[PDB]
RNA sequence: AGUAAA
């Protein structure tokens, strides 16, 4: 029993604390135009305060490829952790578990905050809206409710009476969609919990689904081979497109923030990368994960890079225009990584995996000889 | 709402340089770019440069280059601008402009692969024989330019597709000697970054392939693929050695095709980083981070390393041509440097940003050289701070102005240039006597036997002499006439003899005798040169005067009837481009005829027909009221024409042109507003400055120098001027004399710690470190200045345990920032001795301010403290701590001797807070601060801060400001945040914030009648303006700040100041930028605003700008709210002349008066400082 | 030296106009929103708020003697129904339970009270 | 006070 009244001896903790970086950045920032006026971050350890966050190495994403292990967070009770999420301004990371919790941790000791009972079934999706304003997380009971940056509960209603998959809000607030495993997508009016469209045609359970940035189109995968990915209007409820891009179940369909590029996670061990202006072709294939991929996560700085997670425990990361994977974590987990979540400033993320546990990766330091167990 | 944007300062700072032939093919020029601006700079032989040419452009120069076209008569420049756009431009004669030769567009989207944000700068590169051009564009297209209609057909190559997938471009560069242009290509396909070498260690490759220009194939020759994994840059070596040169951090590499790679390690921090062979070189333990190298010979190469280090690299070769063995000499330190280029032999020139650009010249002593500066460039650098003070000194017959008097401080430079900058827009002369003259209206100072002996002052109906020695004295004695006014007094026959015209004749003097009186329709305007004099009657009538060895002997000018001569002037060219010392008189008829006549005879060698309209080039065949041709600059090399016409002022360059005279006119442009006694008055020498004082209205001094550049420096001061005139006197040294509009006589000499030379009077105190932050004092009237010095980083704080630094001879440590806080005294611009505050080892400042806190012990509430927030930067694995420092400046008895120590700090509150400390502000006598996540209001106590509210907010707050209980948070990467205090309650509340997400740069505030506007400037060089709007339906609710103007301002602001204007509660939000320039943001009325969009829209359609480039796509933003206006657009139609407006007026259904009324109201209301 | 030269104390703004009448307020859905961040309610304290529970701003009452603990944090469910005072006052704060209990207390940087 | 010490 943990209530906060038993004597603990003050211990240092450890931190990744991003002010140094974002101070030395704004310091920069005044004299260099660019980062070809930036100067060079020697490879040695003496260099710690030559470090900025991703914005001041645009020209240069590799070194948001979190491959240095932080800490392991662990709840009391060992229940497999299902979905992870920060909040819009970074300062708490909640996750989701089998047992219908939401645990909080801090964002930048990664220390247990508060836990609360928020679900009757596992939480399966968890979303902030683009105004930061709301939490919108769905469970496998079919129900969906509304939260406050206090954790506070205030709205709660049965969209599906099968689980639910994924949520997503429209660009603004006033629209989200819902998958289920009844093989459907639904359209829903956030204020009024109003059902507005019930979007058929999958043929199977709907695994993921995924709002367009600007433009009001919903992209979903499935399980059933026939219409793995499938495109939706979602104000007139009628389907655009079928695409035909795996074999096996899709388990990730995410739009990039640019409006053209989507991203699939697939268990025939592919990641996939298509132009939505253009889909009779496939942009890129990413090989490299030996099992099934089972969660992706666009680089909130980088446009052009993400990470991908795998059903045997493996951390991949790519670029766009790269062949192979620009790194990578084999047995970052143990079992199936559920969920990927990076930091807003981009120098950390965050993996769910089937395991009982949440991890935190960051940066490599220069000078570094990376010779852990995760790296070598 | 609406607003207007202006250009206060031109920006200062160049990125690009090359030495060619700008003008012609007899000489090379240097031309300079900065971000709008393009230089042209000759060289005169001390070693002077001297401006040739300038022009601005709608858009930023990304990249720079010149070519030698075929069967061309000077070279062409390569200027890329935005996302992909090639502009060939070439020096136009006839004109004295460029002309645009082709315009190049390769912005498809095709060809940005999906990428949306673009983050690769197009860069050109010539071939050194001129064969073609190439501009990398979005890092993946090579776009080819051949060359023989002197263009061929472009296209593009896909460097993704060629025999290797070339991916992330570092450099590319075209080789020396090679049948076809080889270029080659220094990339990283497979890219790694410091923080991780140890599992991606050498990925860099260099390839070249020669373009066949007419079959379009691109082989691949000559690959090599395990370079350094941190190359930099390449250098292609000249072409008896050949290869090239490749920098990286912490080595150097020279590759040739034929032979074997020899590479050297600068210092030990390769062991572990790079596989690739390197030997030691011993002597050296540099880096080459962001160094400039350039070619001074064949094997010798000069390298300006980061620090400004200056290295001269031999290329030691032996019999057979190749390269064996390095050699480094350490020469002399110099600026920071941009930008590197190879004049003339023997001089080099050193382009900077942070700092001024110089001109050195090198010099072999007895293969080592030594350098010297011979020249620098005024650059007021990265304006990082700005503050606004009182100036410590200003006449006291100026302290009755309503207007206030104040001038800017800037943090301007970097590091080892880091400076501060005083700027002043007008000028305040120093008044050392008023003399109340009632009834005089024009004056003369005459030398006597270079000081003055004479002041005549001519009245309406008298003539006053006063005799200027020890002391001024009216001379009643004979000699010059008293009887009647005086149309014209001054030297003659080399400052020996004293010539005066009344309207009834002509008197010569020699001092205070007269010489000989010689009658004359009466005289309105006299025009005198050495040995001529010319006077022009009421109605025309023109007789000429000759000083025959002294007596003035009368000479009848052949001069024809046909139309009357209105007015006219003589000019006497000493630096010769009136070819064909010599003598000119400049004459206008009433026909709008303007006629040059050499002046020994009267021969007529130019002519032009329509003068008063303004043309803004005159060539060889209203109400005209003065005309003077004068010669400025170095040896009066500069002849400039100055025209008053119908409250209009025309100012023109003289540029050679080929028995006519082989000269032009360019129109010179100006915001000078007018709106018989002689308006243009020359000196020679005011406090060693030549050039015309113009007066009227709006009085200004025009000022032309050895560097060539025109400026045009306002004296609002003391209301409009009548009359002026130099004056070197024992107790005027240097000045010069004007009448006011009250008739008073003040006998002033320009402030000496100023400098003129500049486009605004300003003074650079070297710091000799790096300024962050300026406050100025209100109480003790003194600034306080946050610096930092780079020191070596010797220790590894833990989480505290301290780690020593231990490492070889070879290794070079890191640079660590020491920071202090300074008090600099504005009555000498020198730091106070005594008064510094040394902040702790890893302290950083990170805002200083000057805050108004409640305090009882005043006569108000608010008592104005210096408040300063710092953080503790020991790495991103140790939590980051701060402090608050509230600072108080006290007069204390001054030490004997040192007057400056009579103020010093006072440390009221210094304590840690539980968290970073990112900003402060000041809310109602409250202290506000960013500690960490929250923002905390603050109450000051006697000694101590008590807290009264916190609000949570976004991941890093860098910027607030407040206003009446109001504060405006800028985020990194979210936008605003708009913030309210309740005193009653002591609530801390969100009032709206921008929903979508944006890296702020610096915040302000719009102010109207009753509009309250939220000015953000944006990473992507915008500014954005934000209104809270409850009742719109796009806020919902009041929630979310909306955009209401839009403007891209093609620079990176980083502060503000608001001023009122000089319209009822508007005021005028200016900024400094980090190219050097200041701008101006001025509210508008929606009905003006409207009539000068049409305007805008007009002058955008039917004018041909610079390079081809619109400036309504410059000024777009990055959905845009386009609500500003471009005022530096609108200024060309005051470039335009008249017939041009009145056509362009009837176009867009207004009048040309109107358009001039809103135009020069906006030009009124921000003369500031 | 800003408002020495730019003084707005004279210009009543629209901001300042629609803050004090609340122009634009819309009632809150999903009635148990927290209200935190938010201005109080001037109407409710002056004469009347007209809303009532679903008004965006706080309706405050004076009965409150501890600082919300949770509130500190920022995560408090009760709201304008909090028990506990919602201002920084760290001379209100909450006693140290461990202090209270344990003899010392474990940080030396605690802002509850050691009595 | 709802886990402040997980
Ligand atoms: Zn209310
Ligand atoms: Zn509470
Ligand atoms: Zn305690």
């Amino acid at each position: 029993t943990f209530d906060g009244k038993r004597m603990r001896k003050a211990v240092n903790r450890k931190t990744i604390d991003y002010n140094p970086s974002v101070i030395k950045y704004l310091e920069n920032r005044i004299w260099q135009r660019d980062q070809r006026d930036m100067r060079a971050i020697q490879p040695d350890a003496g260099y710690y305060n030559d470090l900025v966050p991703p914005i001041g190495m645009l020209n240069n994403p590799m070194n948001a490829v979190t491959t240095k292990f932080v800490r392991t967070s662990t709840n009391k009770v060992k229940c497999p952790v299902f979905v992870v999420r920060w909040t819009p301004e970074g300062r708490r990371l909640v996750t989701g578990a089998s047992s219908g919790e939401f645990t909080l941790w801090n964002g930048l000791t990664f220390n247990f905050e508060t836990i609360l009972q928020a679900h009757d079934s596992p939480v399966r999706a968890m979303t902030w809206s683009h105004n930061d304003m709301w939490m919108l997380t769905a469970d496998h009971g079919g129900y969906v409710k509304y939260w406050q940056s206090n954790m506070n509960n205030v709205k709660m209603f049965q969209a599906h009476k099968e689980a639910i998959r994924e949520a997503s809000f429209s660009p603004t607030d006033n629209k989200f969609a819902t998958c289920s495993d009844d093989g459907t997508v639904r359209i829903w009016d956030f204020l009024r919990c109003h059902e507005e469209r019930i979007l058929r045609g999958h043929g199977a359970d709907v695994k993921c689904v995924d709002w367009h940035p600007t433009k009001g189109l919903v992209v979903s995968g499935s399980k059933d081979s026939q219409q793995p990915i499938k495109f939706w209007d979602p104000k007139t409820g009628q389907s655009l497109a079928t695409l035909h891009a795996h074999k096996n179940t899709v388990m990730e369909v995410k739009l990039n923030l640019n409006g053209n590029w989507l991203l699939t996670a697939s268990r025939d061990h592919l990641c996939k990368l298509f132009d939505i202006r253009n889909l009779k072709e496939e942009l890129q294939v990413f090989r490299g994960h030996k099992k099934e991929a089972t969660a992706v996560a666009w680089h909130p700085v980088h446009e052009g890079l993400f990470a991908s997670g795998g059903s045997d425990g493996s951390l991949l990361f790519w670029h766009v225009g790269v062949e192979k994977e620009v790194g990578g974590m084999e047995m970052a987990h143990e079992g199936m990584i559920w969920s990927l979540a990076w930091h807003p400033l981009g120098h950390i993320l965050c993996s769910g995996s089937n395991d009982h546990t949440s991890k935190f990766w960051t940066r490599n330091r220069p000078g570094d000889k990376m010779r852990d167990r995760y790296n070598l | 709402m609406y607003a207007v944007y202006k250009q206060a300062h031109p920006p200062t700072g160049l990125e690009f340089s090359m030495y060619c032939n700008f003008f012609n093919n007899s000489e090379r020029n240097l031309v300079v770019a900065g971000t709008s601006q393009l230089y042209v700079y000759r060289l005169n032989r001390r070693e002077k440069l001297e401006l040739a040419a300038s022009f601005s452009f709608f858009g930023n120069v990304m990249s720079m280059a010149s070519v030698q076209l075929a069967g061309a008569k000077r070279d062409a420049l390569l200027l890329s601008f935005k996302d992909a756009k090639l502009s060939v431009v070439e020096y136009d004669p006839g004109t004295h402009d460029l002309k645009t030769l082709s315009l190049h567009y390769f912005e498809e989207p095709e060809l940005r692969d999906g990428f949306v944000q673009n983050v690769h700068t197009p860069r050109v590169r010539v071939d050194p024989d001129g064969r073609c051009a190439a501009m990398l564009v979005y890092g993946t297209r090579l776009v080819v330019l051949p060359f023989r209609s002197s263009f061929l057909p472009s296209y593009i190559i896909d460097v993704r597709a060629l025999d290797e997938k070339l991916l992330n471009i570092i450099d590319l560069q075209f080789l020396h000697g090679y049948y076809e242009p080889t270029l080659l290509i220094l990339f990283e396909p497979n890219q790694t970054w410091p923080g991780r070498v140890a599992v991606r260690q050498d990925t860099c490759s260099i390839v070249a392939i020669s373009l066949n220009i007419t079959q379009k194939v691109h082989p691949v020759i000559w690959s090599l693929t395990s370079l350094p994994f941190d190359c930099t840059q390449a250098l292609a070596v000249p072409k008896p050695i050949g290869g090239v040169v490749v920098f990286a951090v912490n080595s150097l590499l020279y590759l040739n095709q034929s032979v074997p790679p020899y590479g050297v390690a600068l210092n030990s921090l390769t062991t572990g980083t790079t596989a690739f062979p390197l030997r030691t070189q011993e002597g050296v333990r540099i880096t080459l981070d962001c160094a400039q190298a350039t070619f001074i010979s064949y094997d010798k190469m000069v390298i300006s390393l980061k620090g400004g280090e200056i290295y001269v690299l031999t290329l030691i070769t032996d019999g057979m041509r190749s390269v064996r063995a390095f050699h480094f000499d350490k020469a002399a330190a110099s600026v920071l440097t941009t930008s590197m280029v190879t004049m003339e032999p023997g001089y080099l020139f050193l382009g900077s940003r942070l700092g001024n650009s110089l001109l050195l010249k090198y010099t072999e002593k007895l293969a080592t050289y030594s350098f010297e500066v011979c020249d620098s460039i005024l650059n007021i650098g990265p304006c990082a701070n700005a503050a606004v003070g009182e100036p410590a000194f200003l006449s006291e017959e100026f302290q009755n102005s309503p207007e206030p008097d104040l001038e800017i401080v800037v943090c301007s430079g970097h590091g080892k240039n880091g400076a501060l900058s005083v700027l002043q827009k007008s000028i305040r002369p120093q008044v050392v006597t008023t003399f109340e003259l009632p009834g005089c209206y024009d004056m003369w100072t005459v030398i006597a036997p270079r000081r003055h002996g004479f002041l005549i002052l001519s009245r309406e109906d008298s003539t006053m002499i006063l005799q200027t020695g020890q002391e001024i004295m009216e001379l009643d004695t004979s000699g010059f006439a008293t009887q009647g006014p005086t149309v014209f007094a001054g030297n003659i026959g080399d400052n020996r003899y004293i010539v005066q015209v009344s309207p009834l004749g002509i008197r010569l003097l020699e001092g205070v005798n007269q010489l000989h009186f010689i009658p004359v329709a009466p005289i309105v305007q006299c025009a005198v040169a050495d040995p001529y004099v010319v006077i022009m009657s009421a109605e025309g009538h023109v007789t000429m005067f000759l000083l025959k060895s002294h007596r003035l002997a009368l000479h009848k000018p052949p001069l024809h009837h046909q139309s009357k001569v209105i007015t006219l002037c003589l000019y006497r060219d000493l630096s010769g481009m009136f070819t064909t010392p010599t003598h000119w008189c400049l004459l206008v008829r009433e026909n709008g005829t303007m006629e040059i006549y050499q002046l020994p005879d009267w021969r007529l060698v130019f002519l032009v027909k329509n003068f008063p309209v303004g043309q803004r080039v005159l060539v060889d065949s209203p109400l005209v009221k003065e005309v003077l041709l004068v010669a400025l600059g170095s040896r009066q090399s500069r002849p400039y024409l100055l025209v008053h016409v119908d409250q209009e002022l025309l100012i023109y360059e003289a540029f050679p042109h080929d028995g006519n005279l082989k000269v032009r006119f360019k129109k010179v442009p100006h915001n000078i507003n007018f709106r018989r006694v002689a308006r243009f008055r020359y000196f020679e020498d005011i406090y060693g400055y030549s050039g015309v004082f113009i007066c009227g209205p709006s009085p200004h001094w025009l000022l032309v120098t050895g560097r060539g550049a025109l400026r045009l420096h306002p004296m609002a001061i003391d209301g409009p001027v009548d009359s002026f005139a130099p004056f070197h006197n024992v107790n005027c040294p240097r000045g010069f004399l004007y009448f006011n509009r009250q008739g008073e006589l003040r006998i002033s000499v320009l402030p000496a710690y100023l400098s003129y030379d500049a486009p605004w009077p300003v003074r650079k105190i070297p710091l000799r470190c790096t300024a962050h932050y300026v406050a100025y004092h209100v109480e003790s009237k003194v600034y306080a200045v946050a610096t930092s010095t780079n020191t070596p980083c010797a220790r590894i704080p833990r989480m505290k345990e301290f780690e020593t630094i231990e490492r070889d001879e070879r290794y070079i440590h890191p640079q660590q920032e020491a920071f202090s806080i300074q008090l600099i005294s504005p009555v000498s611009w020198e730091a106070i001795p005594n008064a510094r505050i040394e902040l702790q080892e890893w302290e950083h400042v990170t805002c200083m301010k000057t805050v108004s806190l409640r305090s009882e012990e005043t006569v108000s509430g608010l008592k104005g403290y210096v408040a300063a927030g710092t953080c503790l930067m020991q790495g991103e694995e140790v939590t980051c701590r701060g402090r608050i420092l509230i600072m108080d400046v006290i007069e204390v008895v001054p030490e004997p001797g040192q007057p400056l120590t009579k103020n010093k700090f006072k440390v009221l509150y210094e304590k840690e807070q539980k968290g970073p400390v990112t900003a402060l502000c000041h809310c109602n006598g409250h202290l506000v601060s960013a500690i960490g996540q929250k923002i905390f209001l603050w109450s000051l106590r006697a000694s101590e801060l008590t807290g009264m509210a916190f609000i949570d907010t976004q991941l890093y707050i860098h910027q607030m400001i407040s206003v009446k209980n109001f504060i405006l948070a800028a985020d990194v990467m979210k936008s605003i945040s708009l913030l309210r205090y309740q005193e009653e309650s002591k609530t801390l509340s969100l009032v709206s914030r921008d929903a979508k997400p944006l890296e702020v740069y610096s915040v302000d505030f719009m102010v109207d009648n009753a509009q309250l506007g939220f000015l953000v400037s944006d990473r992507d060089r915008n500014l954005m303006v934000y209104m809270y709007l409850p009742e719109a339906k796009e806020s919902f609710g009041g929630m979310r700040l909306l955009r209401r103007a839009d403007f891209h301002v093609g620079a990176h602001v980083n502060t503000f100041w608001r001023t009122p204007c000089r319209w009822e509660n508007k005021h005028i939000t200016w900024f400094a930028t980090l190219d050097g320039g200041i701008g101006l943001l001025l509210p508008m009325q929606e009905k003006t605003y409207r009539r000068l969009l049409m305007l805008q829209n007009a002058l955008t359609t039917m004018l041909p700008h610079h390079a081809g480039l619109n400036p309504r796509a410059f000024r777009m933003l990055h959905n845009a709210v386009r609500n500003v206006l471009d005022g530096e657009l609108l200024n060309r139609y005051l470039y335009l002349s008249t017939m041009e407006r009145s056509e362009l007026a009837k176009k867009i259904g207004t009048t040309p008066d109107i358009i001039l009324d809103d135009l020069l109201e906006t030009d009124r209301v921000t003369a500031h400082f | 030296m800003q408002e020495i030269i730019a003084s707005v104390d004279h210009i009543k703004f629209d901001l300042e106009i629609a803050v004090e009448q609340q122009l634009g307020a819309q009632p809150l859905p999903f009635p148990g929103m927290d209200k935190s961040g938010a201005a109080v309610c001037e109407f409710f304290l002056k004469a009347a708020c007209g809303k009532g529970g679903m008004c965006p701003f706080r309706h405050i009452s004076g009965e409150k003697t501890v600082v919300c603990k949770h509130w500190l944090r920022g995560l408090c469910k009760k709201g304008d129904q909090c028990e506990f005072l919602h201002e920084y006052d760290m001379t209100k704060m909450p006693e140290c339970y461990f202090y209270s209990k344990f003899g010392e207390c474990s940080n030396k940087e605690c802002p509850f009270l050691h009595i």
